[PDB]
Order: C-alpha cells, then sequence, then structure tokens
C-alpha cells in the first residue's frame, strides 16, 4: 500500500491528486471527521456535534481556544487515521492488491509536534498522546511502502492565498514552518531507514 | 455412590424406569422452559439485535434445549430421592 | 524402618529446605529441585527392590522421566528470564 | 494445651500462669516467624529485636491473663462461671495496651480480648466443637 | 451538645461502622502488601510447612 | 496481524484510555445525553443487518 | 353479607380439611427427616449400611 | 529415632 | 498457530481427565505432571516481559507442589505397600498430601502465587487457569475425603476465606480481584469437603459457571483496570448492566443462584454440629461481597466520566460472539428454585 | 436446520416419554 | 499395576504375597469403613510382613 | 396464589406497554390488584386461614398484605413526575424494580416456611439497593447504600444459620407445626446465643436505637419511591417476622428482654429528642420513624396480648403516616430544592391546601384520638404499664416530645413569612393532592373498623 506524505495546505490536495493517479488502489480521501461515518453503514457524514465534536474550522478561527479543541481535534484525527490503516491494510491482506492511502499515522506525529511549539496545546495533552501512541502503534509492525515529499513553506503560503477557504488563509506561517522543520528533521530521518 | 450393585457411568439405572415419569407439564419443568427462554432473550440483547422479535427461531431452540435436558434431569432427581427413601426404610428394618 | 531409609528421607528434607531458603539467581532452585527428584527416586527404588513387588520395577524409571522432563522445561523459562536481565530472582 | 487444660479449677495460680505464659510465648514465636518471613527486617540484629518484641509481649499477655484468671477464681471462688475469665480477658488487653503505649488499642483490646476469653470458657462449659 | 452529636453521630457510629471499616483498612493494606518478592512468601511456605 | 485488522474496535481498543485530561474527558451527563442522541439515528439502534 | 358469603367465600369446612391435610403431610416430612438423621449417623458409624461404604 | 517417625535402627542387611 | 494451540489445550483436558479416571496413584501424579507441561506454554502466548515471570511463578510453585505430593505418595507406599487411592495409612504422609493439594488449589497461606499469576496473563488464559486448573486437585480430594484430618482442612479452609477477603478490598485492576474471589470460594469448597463431598461438587459447578460469566464479560468489553471498566456504561450499556448482576451472584444475595452454595453448606456442617465455624465463615463472606459492590459502583450503578475518543467507537458493533455466554449467565443466576436437583449429583 | 433439530428434540422427547409411561404401567 | 499380587510376569511371588492375599480376601462387601475394624489383625500381620 | 400471579404479570405488561402510556398501565392495574388483595382480609376468628402447602394467611399478615399491595400505585404517582427526562427503556426498567419488590413482599408475608420467609426477607434487599444507589440524589447515596446493606446482612446471616439448626434439632421448620410442637428452650449458654441469633436480624431491620444509624442516612438519599417503601414497609416486616419467631423462645424471653427494653425505652426518648433539633426535614421524619418503632419493639418483647394488638395497629398506622410525611416533604423539595427546612418559610401563605395536608398528617403523627396510631399506641402503654408501673414515666415523655417536633415541622416550614426571592413555587399539581388524599383517606376510614386491623390476638 502507498501513502504519499505531501505536507502542506493547498499542496496537501496537490499531493493527493498525484497519489490518486499514481496508484491503482483506491486513494485515501483524507479520512477526517466523518471518515468513520463513511464506513459506518449509511456511509454518510453526520453532524459535527457527535461524529467528532471538534470541527477544524473552529480550530483555525480560534486556535488556543480555552476549550481544548486545539488538542481535541488532534487526537480525534489520529484515531480516525489509525482506522484508515485498518480499513486498507486489511484489504492488502485480503485481495492482495495494492491500495493507496493518503497520509497515514506516522505522519500525525508532526502536527502535534508543532502545536506543542506554538503552545496551542498543553504538555500533558502531549504526554497522553505519546503514551497512547506507544501503546497503540507498536503492534502495527510493518509501515512504509510510501513516498515522502516536500514543498516550500512560502510557496505553500502562496498557494494558500490562491486557495478559496478563509480559514486556511488565516493559518499562521511560523507554525507551519515549525511543522516542516520538525517533519523533515525526524519523520523521514527515522522512517526512511525502515522503508529501505 | 459405591452402593452395592449398580454400575458407574450410566446416567440412569434400569432399576429406575419403574418410577413414574414426570408429567409433561410439571411446573419445575416448565420453569426450565422459561429459564431457557430468558437465556435465549439475553442472547439477543447482548448482541444488540432487535430484542424479542428477532431470531425467534434460535429462541425456540433454546427453550426446547433446556426443557429437553430438564426432563431427564428431573427423572434422575426422582430416582435418587426414591432411592434414599428405600435404603432408609430397608435399614430401619435391618436394625429395629 | 531401617535407618538408611530415614537417612534418604532426611536428604529429601534438606533437598526441600534448600529449595525454599531460595536465594539470588534462581538456577540454584532448579538444581535443588532436581536433587529433590533424585532423592524421591532413590527412596522409591530401594522399596521396589525390597519387597519383590516386581511390576513396580517399572515405576522409578517412569517417575524419573517426567520429573526430569519438567526440569527440562524449567531451564527454558530461565532462559527467557535470563534473556532480559542476566538472571537473578531479586 | 493439654497441659494448660488440667487447671484444675484455678488451684495453684502459678502452675497455671506458667502454662499460659508458655502458650503466649509459642504464639509470639509464630507471629514473629511469619513477620520476619514476610517483612525482611534488614540487618539481622533488628530481626531478633523484632522477635524479642513480639515474643515478650505475647508471653506477657499470657502470663497476666492466666494469673488474673486463676486469682479471680481463688478469690471470688464462684469459680466456674465464664465471667471469671473475662476480667483476665479485659486485663490482657491492658497488657497489650502498655507495650503499645496507646490508650486506644489498649481499650479495644480490653473489650474484644475479654469477650473472646469469655466465649472460650463458655465453650469449655458447653462442649462447643469448633472443629 | 449530646444526643444529636456525640452520642449518636460520633460514637454510636464509631463503635461499629468505623471500627470494622478501619480494621479492614489495616488488615487489607497488610495482607496485600503490594510487593511480591518471591524469597519472601516462598520462605513463608517453608515455615508454614514446618508448623503444619 | 490479519486477525487484528478485522474487529477494528480492537485496533481502537486502547485509544479510549482513561487518563482524564480536562480537554478530552467528558462529564457523564453530556456523554449519556449525546449517546442517547446517537441511538436516535435510523441505522444505529441495532447491529446493521437487523435494523 | 349472605350474598358475599355465597359468591366469594365458603364455610370453614374447606379451610379445616385443608389445614388437616397440611398438618398431616408436613408432620410426616418432619418425622422422616429426623429418622433419616438417625439412619445416617448409624450407617456412617458402622458401615453396615449400603450407602456410606467406601 | 524419635524424629518425625521411628527409625528402627541396626544394620541395613537385616531386612 | 491454532492447530498446535488446540493440541495443547486438548492435552490439558486429557491431562486432567486422566486424573479423573485412573485409580492408581502413579497415574494421578502423571495426570498433574502432564497437566503442568501443557499448562505453562498457553500462558506464554502473545508473550510479555511480564508474562514470562508470571509463568515463572506458576511453574515454580506447581513444581514444588508436585514434588511434595510424590514424596508423600512414596511414604504412603512405604507404610502400606499400596497404590490404590483409598485411605492413606500414615498421618505424617497424609498431611503432606493435603499440603501438596493445598498448593494446587492455591489455598492460603500457600495462596500468594495466584493473585500474581493472574495479573500476568490475558483473560482467556486467566479464565482457563481459574476454572480448569481447579478441577484435578479437587478431583483427587474428593477421592481422599475419607481420611483427611479435618482440623488441618478446616484451618486452611477458613484462612482461605479471610485472606480471600482482606486481599480483595484493596485492588483496582480486575484480574487481581478475580483472583481473590476465586481464592475465597475455594475456602468454601474445601471447607465442607471433610463432611460431605456432594456439596463440594455442587459449589464447584456454581463457581465455574460464575467465573465463566465474568470472564466472558470482561472479554466482551476488554476491560481490565477498574477505570477501564468504568467507561463501558455508555458503549454497550447492557453488559455493564449485567456485570452488576453476576457480581451480586458472586456475593450470594439470596434470591440469586450464588446463594445456593453457601446455603447448602451451612446445612451440611450444621448436621455435624460445628455450629460456630459456619457462622464465622458466613460473616466473612460478607466482607468478600463488599468489593464486588464497590466494583459495581465503578461500573453500572454510576457513570464515571466518559472520554471523548469513545464516540467513534460507538459506530462499531462488537464481533466474534462467544456462543456459550448467555447460558453461562442465566444458569449462574436464576437457577435457585432448582437446588433439589443437586441430588442428581448423589 | 436448527429449527428442524428443535422439532426433532420434541418428537423424540414425546416419544420416549410416551413409551416410558407404558413401561411404567407394565412394571 | 495395582497390588502386590495380581499376576506378575513369570509368576514371581511378592515378598509379602500371603498376608496380602488373606487380607484382601477379607476385604469385599465389608467396604472400607467396617473393614478398618474387622480386618485389622490381617493388615497388622501384613504390616510386619512389610517392615 | 391468585393475587400473586398478576403481580408478576404487570412486568410483561410494563415492557410491552407503549412508551408513553406505561404509567397509566401500571397505575390502573396496580389499583385493581389492590382491590383483589382486599378480599383476603376476611380471615377467620379461630384457625389461621390456609391455602397451598406453601402459603397461609394469618390475620397478622392480611392487613399488612393489603397495605403492601396498596402502596405501589402511590409510589407510581409520586415518581412519575420526579422522572421524565429519563430514557424510555430506563424508566420501564425502573418501575420493574418497584413491582418486583412488592412481589417479594406479597410472597414474604404469607410465608409459610421460615426458611422461605427468610430467603425472601433478605431477597427484598436487592431492588431497594438498586433504587437507592442509582436514582438517589447527591453523592452520599453511594455510601448510604452500604450502610443499608451490611446492617441487614450482618444481622440476617446468623439468623440463617440458626434457622437451619432448628430444623435439625427438631422436625420440620414449618410454622404451623412449630407453633404446635413448640417446646421451651432455657438458660444455659448455648440457648442464649440461640436467642440472640433468632432476634438480632429482626431487631436490626426494624431499627433499634443502638443500631439505627443506617436508616436516617438511607432516607436522606433515596428517591422518594425508595423512601416510601424503605419506611412504610420493610421496618414493619422485620416486626412481622419477629412476631412470628416468638412462637418459640419462652421462657427465656422473660430473662433476655431487659437489655433491649433498656435500649428501646431509652432510645425512644433519646431519638425523639434528637428529632427535636434537625437541620433538614427529610431526616426529621426518619428519626420520628425510629422514635415510633421503639414502641413496637418493646410492645413485642413484653409479649402480652395487648401488646401485640397495639403492635399490629401501630405498625400499620405508622406505615401510612410516615410515607405520607415523606411524599409531603418531597413536594417542597421539588418546588424549591432547598431540602433544608429553614428556606421554605412561609409556604402556607402562597398556597393553602398543602397546609391542610400538613395539618392532617402531622396531626396524626402526634397521634390524637381516635387515630389508629393513637389507639395502637395506648394499648402498648397499657401492657407496658402492667409489666412495670414505673414505665409510664418514660412513655409519657415520648408523648410530650412527639407533640413538639411534630407541630414544630408544621410551624417552621409553614406558618410565618414567605421568603421573598423564591419565585420557583408553582401552585400545586392535581397529582399531588390526589396522592396525599390517597394516603390519608384510608387512614381515616380505617378508624371506623379497627376490629379488622388489630390482628390475630
Amino acid at each position: 500500500v502507498i501513502t504519499v506524505d505531501g505536507n502542506i495546505c493547498s499542496g496537501k490536495g496537490r499531493l493527493a491528486r498525484e497519489i490518486a493517479e499514481k496508484l491503482g488502489l483506491r486513494h485515501f480521501p483524507e479520512a477526517g471527521i466523518h471518515y468513520a461515518d463513511s464506513t459506518t453503514g449509511d456511509g454518510k457524514p453526520l453532524d459535527v456535534q457527535l461524529s467528532g465534536n471538534c470541527s477544524l474550522e473552529k480550530f483555525y478561527d480560534d486556535p488556543k481556544s480555552n476549550d481544548g479543541n486545539s488538542y481535541r481535534l488532534q487526537s480525534w484525527l489520529y484515531a480516525s487515521r489509525l482506522l484508515q490503516y485498518a480499513d486498507a491494510l486489511e484489504h492488502l491482506l485480503s485481495t492482495g492488491q495494492g491500495v493507496v492511502l493518503e497520509r497515514s499515522i506516522y505522519s500525525d506525529f508532526v502536527f502535534l509536534e508543532a502545536m506543542y511549539r506554538q503552545g496551542f496545546i498543553r504538555k500533558q495533552c502531549v504526554e497522553h498522546y505519546n503514551e497512547v501512541k506507544k501503546v497503540t502503534a507498536c503492534e502495527y509492525l510493518p509501515p512504509h511502502v510510501v513516498v515522502y515529499v516536500d514543498v516550500p513553506v512560502p510557496e505553500i503560503q502562496s498557494r494558500i492565498q490562491k486557495k478559496g477557504n478563509p480559514h486556511e488563509m488565516k493559518i499562521t506561517a511560523a507554525y507551519l514552518q515549525d511543522i516542516e522543520n520538525a517533519y523533515k528533521k525526524t519523520f523521514l530521518p527515522e522512517m526512511s531507514e525502515k522503508c529501505e | 455412590s459405591g452402593r452395592p450393585g449398580r454400575v458407574p457411568l450410566q446416567f440412569l439405572p434400569n432399576e429406575a424406569r419403574s418410577l413414574p415419569p414426570p408429567k409433561l407439564t410439571d411446573p419445575r419443568l416448565v420453569y426450565m422452559g422459561f429459564l431457557g427462554y430468558c437465556s435465549g432473550l439475553i442472547d439477543n440483547a447482548i448482541r444488540r439485535r432487535p430484542v424479542v422479535s428477532a431470531g425467534l427461531h434460535r429462541q425456540l431452540l433454546y427453550v426446547t434445549s433446556f426443557v429437553f435436558f430438564g426432563y431427564y434431569l428431573l427423572k434422575r432427581q426422582d430416582y435418587m430421592y426414591a432411592l434414599r427413601d428405600h435404603d432408609m426404610f430397608a435399614y430401619v428394618k435391618s436394625h429395629p | 524402618m531401617p535407618l538408611v531409609y530415614m537417612n534418604i528421607i532426611m536428604a529429601f528434607a534438606i533437598a526441600l529446605a534448600g529449595l525454599l531458603m531460595y536465594r539470588s539467581h534462581l538456577m540454584s532452585s532448579l538444581l535443588c529441585l532436581e536433587g529433590m527428584m533424585l532423592s524421591l527416586f532413590i527412596m522409591s527404588t530401594l522399596i521396589i527392590l525390597n519387597t519383590h513387588f516386581t511390576l513396580a520395577n517399572m515405576m522409578p524409571i517412569i517417575l524419573l522421566v517426567f520429573a526430569a522432563c519438567e526440569a527440562a522445561l524449567g531451564l527454558s523459562l530461565l532462559v527467557m528470564v535470563s534473556n532480559t536481565y542476566g538472571t537473578d530472582y531479586v | 494445651l493439654h497441659k494448660y487444660s488440667d487447671i484444675p479449677e484455678g488451684t495453684e495460680c502459678h502452675r497455671k500462669a506458667y502454662a499460659s505464659t508458655s502458650i503466649g510465648g509459642a504464639t509470639g514465636l509464630i507471629v514473629s516467624a511469619y513477620s520476619i518471613a514476610l517483612k525482611p527486617p534488614a540487618s539481622f540484629l533488628e530481626g531478633v529485636a523484632r522477635t524479642g518484641r513480639y515474643t515478650f509481649t505475647s508471653a506477657a499477655i499470657g502470663a497476666i491473663f492466666g494469673l488474673t484468671s486463676c486469682i479471680s477464681a481463688q478469690v471470688r471462688e464462684k469459680p466456674d462461671d465464664p465471667l471469671n475469665y473475662f476480667i483476665g480477658g479485659c486485663a490482657g488487653g491492658l497488657t497489650l495496651g502498655a507495650r503499645t503505649r496507646s490508650y486506644g488499642i489498649g481499650a479495644a483490646a480490653c473489650a474484644y480480648m475479654g469477650l473472646t476469653a469469655a466465649l472460650v470458657k463458655m465453650g469449655q462449659l458447653e462442649g462447643w466443637q469448633v472443629f | 451538645k449530646s444526643a444529636s452529636s456525640l452520642l449518636d453521630l460520633i460514637w454510636l457510629e464509631t463503635i461499629l461502622p468505623k471500627t470494622t471499616s478501619f480494621i479492614q483498612m489495616k488488615m487489607s493494606i497488610m495482607v496485600s502488601n503490594q510487593k511480591g518478592l518471591i524469597k519472601l512468601y516462598f520462605l513463608s511456605f517453608l515455615i508454614t510447612i514446618m508448623i503444619s | 496481524l490479519r486477525m487484528l485488522v478485522q474487529n477494528k474496535l480492537e485496533v481502537l481498543n486502547y485509544t479510549t484510555i482513561p487518563v482524564y485530561l480536562p480537554e478530552i474527558t467528558i462529564g457523564a451527563h453530556q456523554s449519556d445525553r449525546v449517546f442517547q442522541k446517537f441511538t436516535e439515528l435510523p441505522g444505529r439502534k441495532y447491529s446493521p443487518g437487523y435494523n | 353479607s349472605r350474598w358475599i358469603a355465597r359468591t366469594f367465600y365458603d364455610g370453614p369446612e374447606k379451610n379445616y380439611e385443608k389445614t388437616m391435610a397440611i398438618l398431616q403431610i408436613e408432620a410426616e416430612k418432619a418425622e422422616l427427616r429426623l429418622k433419616e438423621l438417625e439412619v445416617r449417623r448409624l450407617m456412617r458409624a458402622r458401615g453396615d449400611g449400603p450407602w456410606y461404604q467406601y | 529415632v524419635e524424629i518425625i517417625f521411628k527409625f528402627n535402627g541396626l544394620g541395613d542387611w537385616v531386612i | 498457530n491454532p492447530i498446535i494451540y488446540t493440541t495443547l489445550i486438548m492435552t490439558v483436558m486429557s491431562g486432567t481427565m486422566l486424573v479423573m479416571i485412573s485409580s492408581h496413584w502413579l497415574l494421578i501424579w502423571i495426570g498433574f505432571e502432564m497437566n503442568l507441561l501443557a499448562m505453562i506454554p498457553v500462558l506464554m502466548k502473545n508473550f510479555n516481559p511480564r508474562a514470562t515471570e508470571a509463568a515463572t511463578k506458576y511453574f515454580l510453585t506447581q513444581a514444588t507442589a508436585s514434588m511434595m505430593l510424590m514424596m508423600a505418595i512414596i511414604i504412603n507406599l512405604l507404610y502400606s505397600g499400596q497404590w490404590t487411592i483409598t485411605k492413606m495409612f500414615n498421618p505424617v504422609a497424609m498431611t503432606m498430601m493435603t499440603m501438596a493439594l493445598a498448593m494446587k488449589l492455591g489455598l492460603s497461606p500457600f495462596h500468594f502465587w495466584v493473585p500474581e499469576v493472574t495479573q500476568g496473563i490475558s483473560l482467556q488464559a486467566g479464565l482457563l487457569l481459574l476454572t480448569w486448573q481447579k478441577l484435578a486437585p479437587l478431583s483427587v480430594l474428593c477421592q481422599i475425603s475419607q481420611s483427611i484430618n479435618p482440623n488441618l482442612m478446616l484451618t486452611m479452609a477458613m484462612l482461605s476465606i479471610l485472606i480471600g477477603g482482606w486481599g480483595g478490598l484493596n485492588q483496582t485492576q480486575l484480574r487481581k480481584i478475580m483472583a481473590y474471589s476465586s481464592i475465597a470460594h475455594m475456602g468454601w469448597m474445601t471447607a465442607v469437603l471433610p463432611y460431605n463431598t456432594t456439596m463440594t461438587i455442587l459449589n464447584l459447578l456454581i463457581y465455574i459457571t460464575m467465573t465463566l460469566a465474568m470472564f466472558m464479560l470482561l472479554i466482551h468489553s476488554s476491560a481490565t483496570t477498574t477505570l477501564s471498566l468504568s467507561h463501558t456504561w455508555n458503549k454497550m450499556p447492557v453488559i455493564t448492566s449485567l456485570m452488576m448482576v453476576t457480581l451480586l451472584s458472586m456475593g450470594g444475595l439470596p434470591p440469586l443462584s450464588g446463594f445456593m452454595p453457601k446455603w447448602m453448606i451451612i446445612q451440611e456442617m450444621t448436621k455435624n454440629e460445628s455450629i460456630i465455624m459456619p457462622t464465622l465463615m458466613a460473616m466473612t463472606a460478607l466482607l468478600n461481597l463488599y468489593f464486588y459492590m464497590r466494583l459495581a459502583y465503578s461500573s453500572s450503578l454510576t457513570m464515571f466520566p466518559s472520554t471523548n475518543n469513545m464516540k467513534m467507537k460507538w459506530q462499531f458493533e462488537h464481533t466474534k460472539q462467544m456462543k456459550l455466554l448467555p447460558t453461562m449467565i442465566v444458569l449462574s443466576t436464576l437457577v435457585l428454585p432448582m437446588t433439589p436437583a443437586l441430588s442428581s449429583l448423589n | 436446520l436448527t429449527l428442524g433439530t428443535s422439532v426433532f428434540l420434541w418428537i423424540y422427547l414425546i416419544k420416549q416419554h410416551k413409551e416410558d409411561v407404558l413401561e411404567y404401567k407394565r412394571r | 499395576m495395582t497390588i502386590q499380587s495380581a499376576e506378575q510376569p513369570h509368576k514371581i511371588p511378592g515378598r509379602c504375597h500371603a498376608f496380602e492375599k488373606e487380607w484382601i480376601e477379607c476385604a469385599h462387601g465389608i467396604g472400607g469403613i467396617r473393614a478398618e475394624k474387622e480386618c485389622k489383625i490381617e493388615f497388622d500381620d501384613f504390616v510386619e510382613c512389610l517392615l | 396464589l391468585k393475587i400473586i400471579i398478576p403481580t408478576t404479570m404487570l412486568l410483561p405488561m410494563t415492557w410491552m406497554s407503549k412508551h408513553n402510556m406505561i404509567w397509566i398501565n401500571a397505575t390502573v392495574h396496580s389499583l385493581l390488584i389492590s382491590l383483589i388483595s382486599l378480599s383476603l382480609l376476611n380471615q377467620l376468628g379461630e384457625n389461621s386461614l390456609n391455602f397451598s402447602l406453601t402459603f397461609f394467611s394469618d390475620s397478622l399478615s392480611a392487613p399488612l398484605l393489603v397495605l403492601t399491595t396498596w402502596l405501589l400505585p402511590l409510589m407510581l404517582m409520586a415518581s412519575q413526575s420526579h422522572l421524565s427526562k429519563e430514557t424510555t427503556t430506563r424508566k420501564k426498567l425502573y418501575i420493574t424494580m418497584l413491582i418486583l419488590l412488592q412481589l417479594f413482599l406479597i410472597m414474604t408475608f404469607t410465608a409459610t416456611e421460615l426458611i422461605l420467609f427468610y430467603i425472601l426477607f433478605e431477597a427484598t434487599l436487592v431492588p431497594t439497593l438498586i433504587i437507592i444507589t442509582r436514582w438517589g440524589n447527591q453523592t452520599e447515596r453511594l455510601n448510604a447504600g452500604l450502610y443499608f446493606l451490611f446492617y441487614t446482612l450482618a444481622g440476617s446471616l446468623p439468623l440463617l444459620v440458626a434457622l437451619v439448626y432448628i430444623q435439625n434439632t427438631t422436625g420440620s421448620l414449618n410454622f404451623l407445626i412449630i407453633h404446635y410442637w413448640s417446646h421451651p428452650l432455657s438458660n444455659s449458654w448455648s440457648n442464649i446465643f440461640m436467642w440472640l441469633a433468632c432476634i438480632m436480624a429482626f431487631m436490626v431491620k426494624m431499627p433499634l436505637y443502638g443500631l439505627h444509624l443506617w436508616l436516617p442516612k438511607a432516607h436522606v438519599e433515596a428517591p422518594i419511591a425508595g423512601s416510601m417503601v424503605l419506611a412504610a414497609v420493610l421496618l414493619k416486616l422485620g416486626g412481622y417476622g419477629m412476631m412470628r419467631i416468638t412462637t418459640i423462645l419462652n421462657p427465656l424471653t422473660n430473662y433476655m428482654a431487659y437489655p433491649f427494653l433498656m435500649l428501646s425505652m431509652w432510645g425512644m426518648i433519646m431519638t425523639s429528642s434528637i428529632c427535636l433539633r434537625q437541620t433538614d426535614l427529610k431526616s426529621l421524619i426518619a428519626y420520628s420513624s425510629v422514635s415510633h418503632m421503639a414502641l413496637v419493639i418493646v410492645a413485642i418483647m413484653i409479649q402480652t396480648p395487648w401488646s401485640f394488638m397495639g403492635a399490629t395497629a401501630l405498625m400499620i398506622a405508622h406505615g401510612l403516616t410516615s410515607s405520607m410525611l415523606f411524599c409531603l416533604a418531597n413536594t417542597n423539595y421539588e418546588r424549591v430544592h432547598s431540602r433544608t427546612m429553614i428556606l421554605a418559610r412561609g409556604l402556607q401563605t402562597l398556597l393553602p391546601l398543602m397546609a391542610t395536608w400538613w395539618l392532617m398528617a402531622s396531626l396524626t403523627n402526634l397521634a390524637l384520638p381516635p387515630s389508629i396510631n393513637l389507639i395502637g399506641e395506648l394499648f402498648i402503654i397499657t401492657a407496658s404499664f402492667s409489666w412495670s408501673n414505673i414505665t409510664i414515666i418514660l412513655m409519657g415523655m415520648n408523648m410530650m416530645i412527639t407533640a413538639l417536633y411534630s407541630l414544630y415541622m408544621l410551624i417552621t416550614t409553614q406558618r410565618g413569612k414567605y421568603t421573598h426571592h423564591i419565585n420557583n413555587i408553582k401552585a400545586s399539581f392535581t397529582r399531588e393532592n390526589a396522592l396525599m388524599a390517597l394516603h390519608i383517606l384510608p387512614l381515616l376510614l380505617l378508624t371506623l373498623n379497627p376490629k379488622m386491623i388489630l390482628g390475630p390476638l
């Protein structure tokens, strides 16, 4: 299975488009708040209130909300993306066909890695996140078969301006730069050794 | 156990048989019925299910199951008690 | 009962007390247990030799087998505990 | 215990008191034994300090219990009713109260040890089988 | 000063709920001593055999 | 590993670990209520094949 | 009162006969239980009986 | 022997 | 792979059946011995740094127990030249056979291994350890009930109940609690054993049914630590709403089935006089009940705060249904007006 | 399948009962 | 495999076959309990046969 | 066996009832079954009525049985607005607790074997526990559950072993024959422990002054449907059983009554005195309840026939009046959530008819003629006075303080100024008036025909 690791705003979408065309297996659709709802039975998104009770737009509009949404989204997304793995890796063990994931769990290290730096989330939120990380991820053994990628921070800032959504435009730069910095500094630095 | 005569693993002696069988609607027995019934119901409720109306099939399986085993178990019951009563009286003649 | 039997039995009692005083790395315990095994063996065989209760000549060896067998198992567990530490009961 | 059992009645208080002292000493050695077994004292001298503690305490309790009981028997000269032990029972706790240097534990020990002893005597009178 | 308070809210409750409820605190922390080192209770098996 | 891929709650089994950080955790009233609301949906009262 | 005594209840007689039969039955069980304990103590004491022998 | 249970003593050959 | 796992578990079944069949002693000691070798590996599935020393505990105690047992058999033979079960003919030997079996049941003060070992393994291997392993040693005690030295038996039989109590009030994570529950019920089984074995076997059946109910439920919810159990009220409310009941049946509140054991036991011992012992025993059984109740408070009766992440899990039904479960609940609860049927056990 | 087995346990039960009563009358 | 006698290869006698044989012939319907009374003498001689 | 089946039958009816209609179902049929229960009352002037081998209906049980059947609808009327926002399955689950409970009562009153009577006597413990613990308000209820529980069991368990013992030392455990085959047990020491073993559980379940501590702390916590039963009935059943087992004992009772007569004769004045100064009403009522039960328990122990007559009467009367005060207090607690009595203040000013019920209820609490409460009490004072001429000086003080605090709860939570800001009150629902009228009317009709309530003696 192949999970492209495009790391940007509007460039995130660009990464997905290249990946979808690239692989025969169905492309990851992002698997965000209603990603579970897609598989649930109705196959359809619910209200945000119970399906996730996080809402990303309410992250970007007021990051560092007194309500810990800044974290509540993070961890919720991680659980969903974990399920993503399960939705597709099982299919890998079934039909034996390749299948194309969009972003995958190893990539979720970094958003929190920066949010902690901008201070959007308190440290204990992090400690919870890495205990649950260690407890859950460790048993999943094989990773990879997937392509890392890069885009300039400023250039993504440029496409971000081009991008229609207001919330995306608001997003801060220094945060995103901290993302790309830690992301390249550690994520590829460890994972490539396994993918090799 | 260890009583003279008799053989080990047979569930029920031919020496029984002579005792009347429990009648079909002995209340104890029907209670085995409902016992199976409720078990059959919890079988639904645990596995979500729309309780009662669903799987009325299997529910019937359970009630027939436990009433069935309950029957023979009742036979061995009466056999055993009749047995101790018999041994007791024989012994009271044995040592007047 | 002739004194010799008493002596072997006592060797058993020591072969137990040694198992239970139980100290440091546990490999000593698998030893002490096997010693215990050996004392039971000998104490059995002397008896079967005594009364010429011939069929039971088969038992001691069979005893030995399983007993040795479990001890043979025991080392394996020790391996695992040795595997993460370099063994100690402590 | 069979030795202690042949009181008789309460005659010769010393003869009895020595036996009760013996029983108290025995139980003290047992409690000390498991205590050392399950609470590794560290530095063995402390361990014998511990066992000296418990042994002496339980022996004391047995002594004082025995002699107060027999004295009450030889004074009230009732002498067979269960209450005859109960004082000693109540006394015993106080002994335990002294070593612990606490009014609380001594107070509770008085009451419960008293009731236990009273039940024991009552049992000798009634042949209660326990086992 | 008495009846509502010390006689029935503070002693009459001390004498048998709080007693047992405390004694089980002590005993329960004593028996379940958290540790679990082998040499300990294993040696205890020894002496309990010697007594038995 | 294939057995683990199936029965996804298992892969989710540790994601609901009780650590009780104030932002994640929810008081019993809101949870009892919201889940009381989740059952209100047409496809959720029962296992999917039965509803 | 008469009409009630007709439609609902009954003379004492049924109560009385019922009480009779009850006392008889339960008495019989009582004596049987005691006798059974006798039989059991003896039979275990001696082994002479069919159903305690090892 | 008084310990535990009696040990009859003398030489082994006797049995 | 399952094909080997099943052979192990079947040879455990055989390794106990063998004890339940053979009359010759040597085949009994073989029965336990084969049982052991086949019991250790099944504790080592998944395999943890923790699980390893769990198995070390279990093996070490079972091995020394089997040793003392064989020694006491040999001494029995020395003083009567027999191999048939029957009465033993030398008290110094007999007390040791009682000790060896006392370890095999895990009765106190030999008990300390059981709460620990349970901690080290998954609830599958756990349940199997607390039920199937309790058969064989009892299977031999029923055969040597004839000559038991009742004093020695009732003392461990009581002390098992006190220790099975006090060590039960203290713990959080459920498995250790299940350990103290079982270690407490064994006191009730082995208590009445000198007096009347049929009551023992009755109580045994109830105990096994009960602990099957619990462990199937814990499996069904994958709860472990008490708090972990606390969340379950919102996800699949029924099963917490059913743990309540099965717990009460552990507690022996009288309408419930679990009362049937105690209330036959009290009968039997009372025929023997021995009136005081059951009173202390029954009083302490209360203390045993109390932590079932507190554990009930964590779970069904009251709602500990849910964690958010739970919500997605609501969409996903539990799978791999365990067929035998519902009946194991129901038999372990409602069966009380079916005591007399106990005489089927003669 | 299971329904048929269930009916079978019935008819077998009423069978063995029925004959059992007769054997009772005889003995 | 049970018992001192009970057919052994090449019909080799037990060392204490006789007292054992008598003692078992004494033991049947008496069963276990009364057996420890009435057959005591036989078992005694068998004991001295053993030790 | 005729009354008992339908009582089981409401359960299917409850579960299958339409989701918003269940209250009507349970209410209507519970009323009907009450009326069917009423036909039992006839009894006989000589022999105790009999039925199956396994049930019988002594005159002592019948009024109690009628009462117990009567309470279910009441608890429903009280409950059915207290809860509303609860999910349908949970509510439907909830009334099952109540009805299951009364089913155990109808079984445990008619007895007949004292082991059956026991196992039901203790079986009652579960549903009331569940109700106290899941639907009580505020935190303390959790702790309360435990006090309610162990105090029963710690009492009941020895009783259990004792029961088994007797059926071994004598023939059958059955009540009729043991009433006839009864033979004295006397002094020694084993027999004394037999005595306490056969008394302590019953003297726990109806609170005794040294042991009553759980009871207030139950009533503080339980949702009202739990309160009405826990007060009006379970105490009374403990009394019923203790009146039952006194067929044995004697002459030993003559020698063992004294300590408990001291805890009771003193505990009545004492608890009533504590009753004179509570912080909050819901407890005040509870201590009033203990303060009356002490009278029952001495009435049982002096064992004079007058004393049992008075025992029966007072048991029932106190049942109804106590339940009445509880619902009547819960109404305030719902209107203002104060709980503390001081906040209610001038409640009479703002609404009248409730003040009238306060009047009737408290008025019969103090017991004035010719309330069955009073006449129930006067007998036991008579027999007590026969038992000891001094005893009156104690009883009189009771009749003093039970006046005071009773009137007190009236004049403090009613007469006087309204609190200003408490706008919350909203002018009395029909169900409220309906409910308490349902308590109090039977209580007043009942005085016309005591002769059917005085019981067997």
